RNA sequence: UGAGAAAAGCCUUCUCUAGCGAUC
């Protein structure tokens, strides 16, 4: 399941990569949480590149 | 060319502490499905315990010591030269608290020994902590008290009152006053059975759950009065005299005892064993003093013959004895490696101001509690008190939060009554006469004249 | 035993608690009894020490695929 | 002819099932069959084992699950007996040690592929007559197909917590698992662990 | 309702969220 994500803002354009995800059963109670808690989203997520304007 | 080309060693006594195994087992397997578990089992028990060898070096602490110099002995030693030659951290933990208006004072300490409760005979009430001289809650019953115990925290402590058993909380508020414990004499507590033992006048044992809150168990020992009351904290059972001159050892499944032992020509009033569980030692009416290898063989492994009477005996956690002969402690010590405590000549002598009515030693420090008619005293014993405690046990240093996440896991892991047995590792054993039972019915389902006659 | 009488009654409420059969591959009870003896809660034995008496058999990552086995990895 | 199964490992195999209750190997390289075995009763579906290239686990009619290892097809490796109807269809998990098969009484089984008897078992009143079950792809999920007209998800372990735990959480998970196992031959361990209600 | 009712000052026990911590 690793992979980019291309992130689009304002300020500039961010690439990052996820390590790994629950796919199956994330739009449930109690895996969401995986996303929404910050210290949880550093553990499976992280900042690659980052090109500001 | 490296002088020294092997890992560090680890010290093979270290690693013998922290071994479960059989090796005196000479067991033969032929067979190698049996020999692939057998050696990863080993192997498994070898790795860990080499790694809490290791660990020794992180213990910190050091136990107390006393010697004296110039050949000078160390009975004659009093309580005032030791306190200007130690710091004034624990020469504050020196105190004698007067209070003779009211009864003859019975002691007990918190298993964190950073709390103390005592009850008076003529109903005095107090707990206390004692590091700090704050206190808790100090209170009077209307009813004679003859003893007082700690039920697992300090929230909890119950009173063997004259008529019922009581429990009050740490600030003095009753809460329970059972009326099936009547006319208790002596009062213990097991700590992770959460069961309290009560010994009564007439004659019957009963154990308490103080977890849910029902009688599990009611037992009469048919020897009469009960008064003399210990029990073995490795063991967990306990330990009854009686004035027969024997000792018997009880369980809550049983409604008979699982051992009697004679120890005495006369009556015996005092009992006491080591933490280990290996040595008790008991007085008696004959004045005789008394150790007894509990460890399969129940020999008197010493002897020896007292001018007054041990009325009370107690053990330390580093194998030290202290016998109470009327106003007058003593206390004995040995090495103790593997070795009883040697009663040939007393380590420390103190006088108290009046008879003595209770004893106990504090679990991490080295001073000695001591009740008696005039008041509470505390002596300083150097070398009494184990260096080196767990944080997760018994923390005197822990907080409220951390007290109340302890206690869960404690209640978590309650030990059920029915498994006190005389070996604390009887449930390891297969149950042998269940094997043949189930081998039974596996068999199951698998001269020309004289023939005339 | 000079002076002390054991009692030689049976705890049948304790008995009832202890594994009845000799698990396989065990011939004779003494074998199986060796394993049981090595505690492994964390308690008893060092963080690392309880931590390779509880290594999982099976380690899966939860979002990748999984594959058949490829000649050794090619 | 009712199922062939192409071989995940040496690609170059074939498995099949006819109404002569036999199973027949084949070889596409060589363009010919390889050997036949004949059983009691029919075999409905084939699977092989994705781990173990010689092995495979036929779902047969006389109530049982077969595993062979195909080098020595005279006698099958393990018997599987909990199911008391025609077994239709099985599954492997890509970690290779279990599989899920489906019966034509309306429930689905997990057995070990070395033990004889199933882990556990999947059941509700409104499924019947289960006639296909795939095991998801990252071994954490169960899909059957029933005659109901619909299609049901389940958990490959019923208590296993799906979300990112912390070092606790799964220090404590690691730890559960070991004592279970150590103490699993004492018999009220036996009494609760399974039990399951039918 | 009936340790009557009402008001002030001290300890004890505990409940909720909210950040924060898990990235080696």
């Amino acid at each position: 399941v690793l992979l980019h994500v291309l992130f689009e803002h304002a300020v500039g354009y961010a690439l990052l990569a996820l390590k790994e995800v629950e796919e199956i059963s994330l739009l449930q109670p109690q895996v969401e949480e995986s996303v929404l808690n910050l210290g949880k989203f550093h553990s499976i997520v992280r900042l690659v590149a980052f090109c500001p304007f | 060319q490296d002088p020294f080309p092997g890992p560090a060693p680890v010290p093979v006594e270290v690693v013998q502490k922290f071994c479960r195994i059989d090796k005196s087992r000479k067991l033969p397997h032929s067979k190698a499905k049996t020999r692939s578990r057998l050696e990863v089992a080993e192997a498994e028990e070898e790795e860990t315990s080499i790694k809490a060898a290791r660990s020794e070096l992180l213990l910190a602490e050091e136990p107390g010591f006393l010697e004296g110099e110039d050949g000078e002995d160390t009975a004659k030693i009093c309580q005032a030269d030791i306190v200007e030659a130690v710091d004034i951290a624990s020469a504050a933990k020196h105190f004698d608290l007067n209070l003779r208006q009211f009864g003859p004072y019975r002691l007990n300490y918190s298993r964190t020994g950073r709390h103390l409760a005592f009850g008076g005979r003529r109903g005095h009430v107090a707990a206390l902590d004692w590091v700090t001289k704050k206190l808790m809650c100090e209170i009077n019953v209307m009813e004679a008290v003859r003893d007082i115990r700690f039920l697992h925290s300090e929230a909890l402590l119950a009173v063997a009152q004259n008529r019922w058993l009581h429990i009050y909380d740490n600030q003095g508020i009753e809460l329970h006053c059972i009326r099936r414990c009547d006319r208790v004499t002596r009062l213990e507590f097991l700590p992770f059975h959460f069961l309290l033992a009560t010994a009564s006048e007439t004659g019957f044992l009963t154990y308490l759950d103080v977890s849910v809150g029902k009688i599990v168990a009611a037992l009469n020992a048919r020897a009469g009065r009960l008064d003399v009351m210990s029990q073995n904290p490795y063991n967990a059972v306990i330990h009854l005299g009686h004035s027969n001159g024997t000792v018997s050892l009880w369980s809550p499944a049983m409604k008979e005892p699982l051992a009697k032992i004679l120890c005495h020509r006369g009556g015996v009033r005092a009992v006491a064993v080591d933490s280990t569980g290996t040595y008790m030692a008991t007085s008696g009416l004959d004045h005789q003093l008394k150790i007894f290898d509990l460890r399969g063989t129940y020999q008197p492994l010493s002897t020896r013959t007292l001018p007054h009477g041990a009325g009370h005996l107690a053990f330390s956690q580093r194998g030290l004895l202290v016998a109470g002969m009327g106003d007058v402690v003593n206390i004995w010590a040995g090495q103790g490696k593997a070795s009883p405590p040697s009663l040939e000549q007393p380590y420390l002598t103190h006088r108290l101001s009046g008879p003595v009515h209770g004893l106990q030693f504090c679990p991490f420090e080295d001073v000695l509690g001591v009740g008696h008619t005039g008041g509470i005293t505390s002596m300083l014993v150097p070398g009494a008190g184990e260096p080196n405690f767990d944080g997760l046990e018994s923390n005197p240093y822990r907080s409220r939060k951390q007290r109340q996440e302890w206690e869960v896991k404690a209640l978590l892991e309650k030990v059920p009554a029915e498994l006190i047995c005389l070996d604390p590792r009887a449930l390891a054993e297969v149950d042998v006469i269940s094997l043949e039972q189930g081998k039974k019915e596996q068999i199951e389902r698998l001269s020309a004249l004289d023939r005339f006659v | 035993l000079p002076n002390v009488i054991i009692n030689e009654k049976r705890n049948i409420h304790a008995a009832a608690h202890q594994v009845r059969v000799l698990p396989y591959p065990f011939t004779h009870h003494w074998q199986f009894e060796r394993t049981i003896q090595t505690p492994i809660g964390s308690t008893w034995n060092t963080q690392r020490a309880f931590q390779k008496l509880t290594t999982p058999k099976v380690v899966t990552k939860p979002g990748h695929i999984i594959n058949p086995i490829k000649a050794e990895d090619v | 002819i009712s199922s062939v199964k192409f071989n995940p490992i040496e690609t170059f195999l074939l498995g099949s099932c006819a109404s002569d209750r036999n199973i027949v190997l084949y070889d596409m390289r060589q363009a010919t069959p390889l050997k036949k075995v004949i059983l009691d009763m029919r075999t409905n579906t084939i699977c092989w084992n994705p781990m173990e290239a010689f092995i495979f686990t036929a779902a047969n009619e006389d109530y049982n699950l077969y595993t062979f290892d195909m080098r020595a097809l005279d006698t099958p490796v393990m018997v599987h007996m909990d199911h008391v109807s025609a077994v239709l269809d099985v599954d492997y998990s890509p970690t290779g040690k279990e599989f899920v098969s489906a019966s034509f009484d309306k429930s689905i089984r997990i057995f070990p592929v070395d033990k004889s008897r199933s882990r556990e078992v999947y059941h509700t009143k409104r499924m019947q007559h289960v006639i296909c079950v795939k095991w998801t792809s990252d071994s954490k999920y169960i899909m059957c197909g029933s005659d109901e007209m619909n299609i049901r998800l389940w958990k490959a372990n019923a208590s296993e917590k799906l979300g990112v735990l912390t070092s606790r959480e799964k220090a404590a998970k690691d730890y559960n698992q070991k004592l279970k196992e150590k103490f699993q031959h004492y018999p009220h361990i036996k009494r609760i662990a399974r039990h399951r209600h039918l």
